């Protein structure tokens, strides 16, 4: 969708094979010299970065604290948690002492 | 022109459909469902042997 | 049996060195631990009707493989019988022919390990009539005309052993540098040195001819059998014989060098 | 593919601005520029070379030189006579094969000027610049003292490990000099010691190659043939200005110089602001001197994010 | 973001010639006859406005994208790990569940 | 390029007078558009020019 | 300033060939075209208490990196100040220390650019009762005690030009064969030849005796820099020298040979 966010999409970063449309049209030669004038809409990266909002880190409830090289969060404290503990019996004490 | 149409989900099943135009002659559509490809998102958990 | 690759007439000169440069990079062994055991046949078909004139590859027959189809329509349409890899009729149907698929076809064989590869060119056409849907042989390609949506069949059939299934043991790519002595017609030589495929050397004759007979540690590796000969003797005097044997490719060749001892001038 | 940059030629081009104010050819000619870079350094792509020797010249390498083309033909001069200006003089930071890496204050457009002595030939193309920093405070210039963050820069070393340029042969060339019709029948003139080709379609598409010979040619009119000084030795680069050849088949790359690479950069650390007293609130003093971005957020189910921009 | 191509044109003196298509992302292609081709070195070829010319187009990521990539992530199935430490007589104990 | 003033100087080698006066020079072009430079490709309208 | 790494006297044969071994895989220069800008430290404990008695990372800094903790638990209680690699203080902080967290310590700083490492072992105890806490010093380590939950410091401070920050630009690393010419004294050669790290290499003299003066292509790359001199005459005699200078590791050495020509015997 020309004018948009990824406009450009690819399976990898450095993948030989690409799709995209962004509404290219040719212009005929209208000069003296050897020249193709291109109209395009301007690219949609760099239009979702000037209003992509703010970001997450501004926007989690309960402060999560997000880290991007696993995508996901931490320190972050909401809810209960019932638990069971098991503890050796050699760990308690006799009352006799 | 633009037309809607409703198929069964089914292989080697032509459908044939018709479309309506003042002045021009109604045009054949054949449409054809040639396979399936029912593809999910999965992640690799662990391995065990 | 071998056959002769070339024949040489070396002027060895006395005391100086001479070389044999008998290899081939075809010869080459694989060196991971995993030779490769598998091959692969497929088609491609170059139709300019795109205009992308572009190749595409209808789809690919792996050794004790799995048939694979590229994209998601030629399933049906592209039947490659599986037996038929044992048999090498490695032929291509077409259910329905449409205008945009008459084109060139291509069927291609690619082998790893032997290093061995082959491509045969066809071309098919479509018509509206059937009165003009007769092949034809043009010697360098052959043409398909058949009416639209006709099933068509297209022929790729090889008949070689190598490409049809032999699951014989990997015997070792024998490698044989024997010279005849000196006054001695050729056939008579006497094994110099044997190169086994697995990198193992058996010596034959004295050590310092042997050592001074220079040869790549690496040549059972890289194929680089041709043999440097250094402070040539009369003894060396006589034909030199370089005998390759790969049973599993099934190659057989054998280079033929007259060297003769020359006093230096 | 190698790195090698002898193998190719520089060519001309056709800037639309130069030193009249109004479109023409030029061998400074630019079409591609760069400002990614956080510090704000800018890549400008230039039909013509330097940093390296003039091409086909016995040595290759030379900073100093400057290597140009006009009246067909190439020719060194010196690089120290190129400037830079988008709002003011600009500092050079390298030049590599087609592309240079400068540093300069924000502007409108982006001009490249070369003197030859008694000449002067500049070319510009328009691009937004505008100056911008990292963090959440737009400052002035980086401070002495601050927090430091990580960010993206190119590097001012020759050395790059990123981007791929193609690069292949040229197409033919055409030329008037080649050809003379003071008289009705045809004359041509190759420039000597240079073989030449030369075509007209008067009944046929005949064709003729004299090598330093005038071969004349039966149909009159002098728009009726053309010539080309076919040498197909130097590379050329796929741009607009340029003519494919019929083979359109690629035959090298090359490096794009001073690739993107991350490293530390400084920030500033603002006044801390004062924290003050209010029942079931609290009212803050901020205080800066430029402009800063502060936000906050409820720490309950509801976000409640808010965000602003404070000048003073 | 990406980047334009405009690679060197393709011309026809004085005859014809025919569009075809390109496997590259988001490619354009169109003839135009009566071309008027000029250049520095003159008029390219000759013909009483017979030539003509075709041009094409297509896009690519640029170098900077090597490092400016911005990937989109579908999620699901959100899953949380805790740290705990337990104390016992006067014994510190640790564990991630 | 415009500004508020416009100044012209002399060198006499050694000694240097200018002299400048004010005025309201600002950037203007023709058409439903004011852009930044007169491009390669576009129509062709009238204006109006001082002759060099 | 370069400092002599040895002084070995070659008694260099006229006519024969003469090996001056002046090298260091230490000096190597990265082969791939993104050369190593980054280098790293980290703390590693090597408690006994546990069971396992293995070494355990607790952390590690990247330069121009960001702090990331191996564990979910060292976070808050490791605390390295991210201003401190300008510093070059490089220390550690517990802030709660238990009876199973006592042990051994070590401060490692790694280099794969210059390949350069150091390494730095400290001990830590912990008893329940603060009289017996207190440091000390062994001359191969230090030894801390402190009471069970208290804050503690371990320090790691090299205080090195090359470990803390400078974005100088990457000069190539120099490298210089300078023969004194005969009968000369020391420190007075006229450079045969100069070596980039860039690869190329400027030629000084004769051709032909820089073409004998054979060095291995890829010197530059493998460091391999060691002059063989070849068809010894009698104006190769003199003392040569190998300097070799990296600005950006701040390394500098240079190897003196005394070449003196000797006829054969
Ligand atoms: C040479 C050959 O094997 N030809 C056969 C062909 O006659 C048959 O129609 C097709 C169907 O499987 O298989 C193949
Ligand atoms: C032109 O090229 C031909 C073909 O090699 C050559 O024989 C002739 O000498 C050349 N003439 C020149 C370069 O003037």
């Amino acid at each position: 969708n020309p004018g948009a966010f990824g406009d450009i999409q690819a399976s990898s970063l450095d993948a030989t094979d690409i799709v995209a449309r962004t509404d290219i049209r040719l212009l005929k030669p209208s000069v003296k010299n050897i020249h193709v004038p291109y109209t395009q809409a301007v690219s949609g990266y760099e239009m979702w970065k000037n209003n992509s909002g703010r970001p997450l880190q501004e926007t989690a409830p309960f402060g999560c604290k997000i880290e991007v090289e696993p995508l996901r969060a931490t320190n972050c404290a909401y809810g209960h948690i019932p638990i069971s503990i098991d503890i050796p019996d050699a760990a308690f004490v006799r009352s006799s002492e | 022109f633009e037309h809607a149409t409703t198929v069964p989900n089914v292989p080697g099943i032509p459908y044939k459909a018709l479309v309506e135009r003042a002045g021009y002659a109604p045009l054949n559509l054949e449409i054809t469902v040639v396979s399936s490809e029912l593809t999910p998102s999965t992640n690799k958990e662990y391995v065990t042997c | 049996n071998s056959v002769v690759v070339s024949v040489l007439n070396i002027s060895a000169t006395l005391g100086s060195q001479a070389v044999l440069p008998c290899k081939s990079y075809r010869m080459v062994w694989t060196q991971d631990r995993l030779n490769d055991r598998q091959r692969v046949v497929h088609w491609d078909v170059y139709s300019t009707y795109y205009g992308d004139n572009k190749m595409e590859r209808l789809c690919d027959m792996y050794s004790a493989g799995d048939q694979r189809v590229y994209s998601s329509y030629n399933q049906g349409r592209i039947f490659m019988p599986q037996n038929a890899f044992t048999d090498g009729n490695f032929s291509l149907v077409i259910k329905d022919v449409a205008e945009s698929d008459g084109g060139i076809y291509s069927c291609n064989l690619h082998h790893h390990y032997c290093h061995l590869y082959e491509t045969v060119k066809i071309q098919l056409d479509v018509t509206k009539k059937a009165k003009a849907a007769k092949e034809y042989w043009d010697g360098e390609k052959a043409v398909i005309v058949a009416l639209e949506g006709s099933t068509v069949m297209l022929p790729c059939v090889n008949r070689n052993q190598i490409w049809t299934e032999r699951h014989s043991e990997e015997e070792q790519q024998v490698v044989h540098w024997d010279r005849q002595p000196p006054g001695v017609p050729h056939d008579r030589a006497d094994r110099l040195i044997d190169l086994y495929a697995s990198g193992e050397r058996r010596s034959y004759g004295p050590l310092f001819i042997r050592q001074k007979m220079n040869i790549t540690d690496t040549a059972f590796a890289l194929g680089d059998f041709s043999l440097r000969i250094s402070e040539l003797e009369s003894a060396d005097e006589g034909t030199y014989s370089c005998h390759l044997h790969h049973h599993y490719c099934g190659l057989h060749e054998r280079r033929i060098y007259q060297v003769f001892v020359t006093e230096p001038v | 593919i190698t790195d090698d940059f002898t193998l190719t030629s520089p060519y001309l081009g056709f800037c639309p601005y130069c030193r009249h104010s109004a479109p023409c050819f030029s061998p400074i000619k630019i079409e591609n520029v760069w400002d990614e870079s956080d510090d704000g350094s800018i890549r400008i792509q230039v039909s013509a070379q330097f940093g390296y020797n003039q091409a086909g010249t016995a040595d290759v390498t030379k900073f100093r030189y400057m290597s140009y083309d006009h009246d067909h033909d190439i020719k060194e001069d010196s690089m120290e006579k190129l400037a830079i200006s988008t709002s003011g003089p600009c500092r050079r930071l390298g030049h590599k094969g087609y592309f240079l890496l400068a540093q300069c204050p924000p502007g409108d457009s982006v001009t490249v000027s070369i003197t030859s002595g008694a000449s002067e030939n500049s070319c510009t193309v328009e691009k937004k610049i505008r100056r911008k920093f990292v963090g959440r405070e737009e400052y002035l210039f980086p401070p002495v003292h601050g927090k430091l963050v990580k960010c993206h820069v190119y590097d001012h070393l020759k050395e790059t490990s990123a981007g791929y340029i193609t690069m292949h042969r040229p197409g033919p060339h055409a030329y008037k000099s080649y050809l003379e019709e003071a008289s009705g029948e045809v004359y041509i003139k190759p420039p000597s010691g240079k073989n030449v080709t030369y075509e007209c379609k008067c009944g046929d598409y005949s064709t003729g190659i004299v090598s330093t010979r005038t071969k004349m040619n039966g149909c009159t009119k002098a728009k009726q043939c053309i010539a080309y000084k076919r040498d197909q030795t130097k590379w050329v680069f796929n741009s607009p200005d340029l003519i494919r050849h019929t083979d359109h088949s690629v035959q090298g790359k090359l490096h794009i110089p001073f690739r993107l690479t991350p490293t530390v950069c400084p920030v500033p650390l603002a006044h801390t602001p004062t924290v003050t007293k209010w029942f079931k609130g609290i009212t803050l003093h901020l205080t800066a001197t430029r402009p800063t971005l502060l936000t906050t957020r409820k720490l309950g189910l509801r976000a409640d994010a808010t965000a602003e921009w404070i000048t003073g | 973001k990406f980047h334009t191509v405009v690679p060197s044109p393709q011309v026809k003196c004085c005859g014809s010639l025919e569009c075809k298509a390109s496997s590259k992302a988001d490619y354009t292609c169109r003839v135009f006859g009566g071309v008027y081709p000029f250049m520095w070195g003159g008029a390219q070829c000759f013909c009483d406005s017979e030539n003509t010319q075709l041009s094409e187009a297509y896009v690519e990521f640029a170098p900077d994208c090597t490092i400016d990539h911005a990937v989109a992530l579908k999620v699901h199935t959100a899953a949380l790990k805790v740290g705990l430490r337990i104390v016992y007589g006067n014994t510190t104990a640790r564990l991630d569940t």
